[PDB]
């Protein structure tokens, strides 16, 4: 069902999407441990993603949302990272992308802070790191994350210790 | 996979001590979610 369409850096499109990774990337508290040590990107390439069904499925969910939350689906744009990209842009988010032992319970995790999302790219703490060097700090190896459209309704709202 | 809160689409985790973390959120549905841009980096070595 799935199909990719690269986007040309000189796109519009293409400079929002990159701008949006670049400025939201911080500092962490492990000193790089999980996700490496770094400032910034080099972004090799963006390509939309593209999949009827699975969009018929995000839309359909999503005025179910607004209609319990004051006609307010609270959509936001966000930030995933994991091992398992691929199978997600072929047949959606599902159980099997859960964290089951995060924070706030077994459920599907998006970050504001594209940083943050980067430390979850080879796995739970960064894994054993990229699969080529064994380097969570790996400046070589080529990394996925998705940009993703997210229906959040009414949030709740849990103040965390970090 | 567990369930938001009673009377809730999602859980907003945001950061009490650390005032330069954005927000984390947490769904429960797989379709409450479209991955919408696939993105290719690297990270860079700082000068
Ligand atoms: O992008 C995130 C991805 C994941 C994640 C964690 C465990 C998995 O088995 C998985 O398939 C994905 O966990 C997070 C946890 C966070 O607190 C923030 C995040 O952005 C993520
Ligand atoms: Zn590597």
């Amino acid at each position: 069902g799935t199909i990719l369409i690269d986007l040309s850096p000189d796109d519009k499109e293409f400079q929002s999407v990159e701008e949006e990774m670049q400025s939201t990337v911080r500092e962490h508290r492990d000193g790089g441990h999980a996700g490496g040590i770094f400032n910034r990107y080099n972004i090799l390439k963006i390509q939309k993603v593209c999949n009827k069904k699975l969009w018929e499925r995000y839309t359909h969910r999503r005025k179910e949302v607004s209609e319990e939350n004051h006609n307010h689906a609270n959509e936001r744009m966000l930030f995933h990272g994991s091992p398992f990209v691929n199978a997600i842009i072929h047949k959606g988010f599902d159980e099997r992308h859960a964290y089951i032992g995060g924070m706030f319970g077994a459920g599907i995790y998006f970050a504001e802070n594209s940083s943050k999302s980067n430390q979850y790219v080879y796995g739970i703490g960064g894994g054993t790191g990229c699969p080529v060097h064994k380097d969570r700090s790996c400046y070589i190896c080529h990394r996925q994350l998705l940009f993703c459209r997210v229906t959040l309704g009414k949030s709740f709202l849990q103040f965390s210790a970090m | 996979m567990a369930h938001s809160p009673p009377g809730h689409h999602s859980v907003t985790g945001r950061p009490s001590v650390n005032g330069l973390a954005l927000a984390e959120y947490v769904i429960y549905r797989g379709e409450q979610a479209y991955p919408e841009y696939l993105i290719t980096y690297q990270i860079m070595r700082p000068e």
